[PDB]
C-alpha cells in the first residue's frame, strides 16, 4: 500500500547529512531566518529532482544506477566518465564525510568547549571505514544485520531532537548575507542531506505496483523530509545562538549538552550509530556498480570477482575503501561537501539533459511515466545555476576535480577504446590479475 | 575472464599463498590496532578544554 511505500522512501532519504549540514547552511545564510528558507528550497529542488528520476527509473530501467542510463544516452566515453567520476569523486567523498561526522560526534564529549583535534578525528574516521570494510568482506550475512538495526537510530536521534525542541517551546531571522555566491554554497550544504534519491528511488516500484503511485510516494514523502529538516533546525534555533552553532563541529551535541544532563549517552551515541549505519550502507550497496561496470566491459575484470567461501566481493570493497581513505588528505568537512556537491549535481545535469535529448531523439518510447516538460526545463537550469556560480565561488576544488576527470581519458583509451594489441602487455595484465586472484582468493561470478 | 574457480581451487599451495594470506590478514588487524592505539594516544596527550 502507498502509506507503507512512504515509510520506505522517507527512511531512505533522511540520511546522516542532517547532523553535519545545519552549521553549513547557517555559515553561508548568515542568520536563522534564511537558513530555514534554504532548507525548504532544498526540499523543493529534491521534489523536482526525484520526479525526473521517477521517469528515468521507469523508462530505461537498466540496473546499476546512472551509468546504466549513460550507456543508452551516450555510450562509449561519457559512460566511462560517469563511472570514473562516481568511483573516484562521488562515492569516496560522501563516505569520508559521513565517516568524519561519525568521528567528530564520537569524540566531542571528550572536548566539550574546545574543537576536537583534527589529527584524531581523521584516525577515528579511518578506523570506522576499515572496520566496516572488514565486516562487509567477512560476511554479507552479518553486514545486512548491521544495516537492519541502525536505521532505527537514524530516526530515533532525529525525532528526539524535535521532541526536545517542542518542550523547549512549551517552556518558552534577518538573513544577514544575500550574495548569490554564498547562497549556492548554502544550497550545496542543504542539498547534501537529501542526497539519496538519485541512487535508490526505483526500489519502491518493486512493492508499489501502479506506475502513477510512484509519483504519489515521492510527492507525499519529500514534504515529510522537508518538515523533519525544518523542525530539527527550529529545535536548534530555539535552543542555541548563531555564535554557538558556527563554533561547534557537532551541533547536536551542543543541543544535547544543554537539555539532557545524561547528554554523553544519548545524542553522541544515537547519532554516532546512525552514521555507522550510513557508512555501512554505502559499502554494502557499492558492489552493484562494479559488477555492472565490468559486465558492460568498461571496468577491470578483477573488480568483478568474489571470494567463493564467503560470497563477498573482496577486490571491489578494498578499492572502495582505499579511495574513501585518501580523502583523509582533505582540509575541512565543508570543503569536501562543496567538492562532492559540484560533481554530484554536474552528474545529475548530464542525466536530466540526457532525458530531454532522449525524449526529442526517440519519441514515445513506451514511457510508463511522462512528466511535464515544464519541470526539467527549470531543473536543468537550476543544476547549471549551482555549477556556474561554483566555478568562480570555489575554483580550486573544481580544478583538482576536473584534473581527476581529465586523468580518465588516458585509462579510457588504454583500457577500453584503443584495445592495445601487444602480447607482452596482455600477458602483463593477465599476470597482474592472477597475482591479485591468488593473493585475495577470488573468482568470477556466474555469467 | 581471468583464472577461473576450477583452476584456483588447486593453485592455493599451502607453503606459499595460504601462509601469505594468513600473514596479510594478521598484518591488517595488527595495523588497525596500531591505528586505534595511535588515535587513543592523540586523544590522551591532546590538551583538555578549560572548564567554563
Ligand atoms: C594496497 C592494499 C591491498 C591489500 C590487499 C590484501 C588485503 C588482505 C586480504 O585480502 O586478505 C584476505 C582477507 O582479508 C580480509 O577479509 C580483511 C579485510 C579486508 C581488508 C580491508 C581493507 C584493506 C585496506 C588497506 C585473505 O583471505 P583468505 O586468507 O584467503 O581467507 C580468509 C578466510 N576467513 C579468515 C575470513 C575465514
Ligand atoms: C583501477 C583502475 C581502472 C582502470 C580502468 C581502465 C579501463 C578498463 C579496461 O578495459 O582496462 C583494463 C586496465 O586494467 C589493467 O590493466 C589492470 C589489470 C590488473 C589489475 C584492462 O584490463 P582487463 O582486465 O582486460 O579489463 C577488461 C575486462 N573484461 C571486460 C575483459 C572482463
Ligand atoms: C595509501 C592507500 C594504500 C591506503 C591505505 C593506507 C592507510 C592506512 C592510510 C591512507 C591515508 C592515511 C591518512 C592520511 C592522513 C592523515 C592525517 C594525519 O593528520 C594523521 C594520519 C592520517 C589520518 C592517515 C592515517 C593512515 C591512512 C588512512
Ligand atoms: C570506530 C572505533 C575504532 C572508534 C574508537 C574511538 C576511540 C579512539 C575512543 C572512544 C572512547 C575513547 C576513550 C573514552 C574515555 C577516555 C577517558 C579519558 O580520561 C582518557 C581517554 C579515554 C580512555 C578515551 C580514549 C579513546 C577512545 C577509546
Ligand atoms: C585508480 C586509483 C588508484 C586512483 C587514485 C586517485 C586518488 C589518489 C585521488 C582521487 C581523488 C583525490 C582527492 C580529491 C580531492 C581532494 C581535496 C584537496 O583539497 C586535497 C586532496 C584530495 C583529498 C584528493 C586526494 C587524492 C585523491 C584521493
Amino acid at each position: 500500500t502507498l502509506l507503507n511505500g512512504v515509510a520506505i522512501i522517507v527512511g531512505t532519504i533522511i540520511g546522516s547529512g542532517i547532523f553535519v549540514t545545519p552549521t553549513g547552511v547557517l555559515k553561508e545564510a548568515g542568520s536563522p531566518g534564511l537558513a530555514l528558507v534554504v532548507w525548504a528550497a532544498c526540499g523543493v529542488f529534491s521534489i523536482v529532482g526525484a520526479l525526473c528520476y521517477a521517469e528515468l527509473g521507469t523508462t530505461i530501467s537498466k540496473s546499476g544506477g546512472d551509468y546504466a542510463y549513460m550507456l543508452e544516452v551516450y555510450g562509449s566515453l561519457p559512460a566511462f566518465l560517469k563511472l570514473w567520476i562516481e568511483l573516484l569523486i562521488i562515492r569516496p567523498s560522501s563516505q569520508y564525510i559521513v565517516a568524519l561526522v561519525f568521528a567528530t560526534y564520537l569524540l566531542k564529549p571528550l572536548f566539550p568547549t574546545c574543537p576536537v583535534p583534527e589529527e584524531a578525528a581523521k584516525l577515528v574516521a579511518c578506523l570506522c571505514v576499515l572496520l566496516l570494510t572488514a565486516v562487509n568482506c567477512y560476511s554479507v550475512k552479518a553486514a545486512t544485520r548491521v544495516q537492519d538495526a541502525f536505521a532505527a537510530a537514524k530516526l530515533l536521534a532525529l525525532a528526539l531532537i524535535i521532541l526536545l525542541g517542542f518542550v523547549q517551546i512549551g517552556k518558552g531571522f534577518e538573513g544577514t548575507k544575500l550574495d548569490v555566491g554564498n547562497i549556492v554554497l548554502a544550497l550545496y550544504s542543504g542539498l547534501f542531506a537529501y542526497g539519496g534519491w538519485n541512487y535508490l528511488n526505483f526500489v519502491t516500484e518493486e512493492m508499489i505496483n501502479p506506475y502513477r503511485n510512484l509519483p504519489l510516494a515521492i510527492i507525499i514523502s519529500l514534504p515529510i523530509v522537508t518538515l523533519v529538516y525544518v523542525l530539527t533546525n527550529l529545535a536548534y534555533f530555539t535552543t542555541l545562538s548563531t555564535e554557538q552553532m558556527l563554533s561547534s563541529e557537532a551541533v547536536a551535541v551542543d543541543f544535547g549538552n544543554y537539555h539532557l544532563g545524561v547528554m554523553s549517552w544519548i545524542i553522541p551515541v544515537f547519532v554516532g550509530l546512525s552514521c555507522f549505519g550510513s557508512v555501512n550502507g554505502s559499502l554494502f550497496t557499492s558492489s552493484r556498480l562494479f559488477f555492472v561496470g565490468s559486465r558492460e566491459g568498461h571496468l577491470p575484470s578483477i573488480l568483478s570477482m568474489i571470494h567463493p567461501q564467503l560470497l563477498t566481493p573482496v577486490p571491489s570493497l578494498v578499492f572502495t575503501c582505499v579511495m574513501t581513505l585518501l580523502y583523509a588528505f582533505s582540509k575541512d568537512i565543508f570543503s569536501v561537501i562543496n567538492f562532492f556537491s559540484f560533481f554530484n549535481w554536474l552528474c545529475v545535469a548530464l542525466a536530466i539533459i540526457g532525458m530531454i535529448w532522449l525524449r526529442h531523439r526517440k519519441p514515445e518510447l513506451e514511457r510508463p511515466i511522462k512528466v511535464n516538460l515544464a519541470l526539467p526545463v527549470f531543473f536543468i537550469l537550476a543544476c547549471l545555476f549551482l555549477i556556474a556560480v561554483s566555478f568562480w565561488k570555489t575554483p580550486v576544488e573544481c580544478g583538482i576535480g576536473f584534473t581527476i576527470i581529465l586523468s580518465g581519458l588516458p585509462v579510457y583509451f588504454f583500457g577500453v577504446w584503443w584495445k592495445n594489441k601487444p602480447k607482452w602487455l596482455l600477458q602483463g595484465i593477465f599476470s597482474t590479475t592472477v597475482l591479485c586472484q591468488k593473493l585475495m582468493q577470488v573468482v568470477p561470478q556466474e555469467t | 575472464t581471468g583464472l577461473s574457480k576450477e583452476e584456483l581451487l588447486k593453485v592455493a599451495g599451502s607453503p606459499g599463498w595460504v601462509r601469505t594470506r594468513w600473514a596479510l590478514l594478521l598484518l591488517f588487524w595488527l595495523g588497525w590496532l596500531g591505528m586505534l592505539a595511535g588515535a587513543v594516544v592523540i586523544i590522551v596527550r591532546a590538551p583538555r578544554c578549560r572548564e567554563l
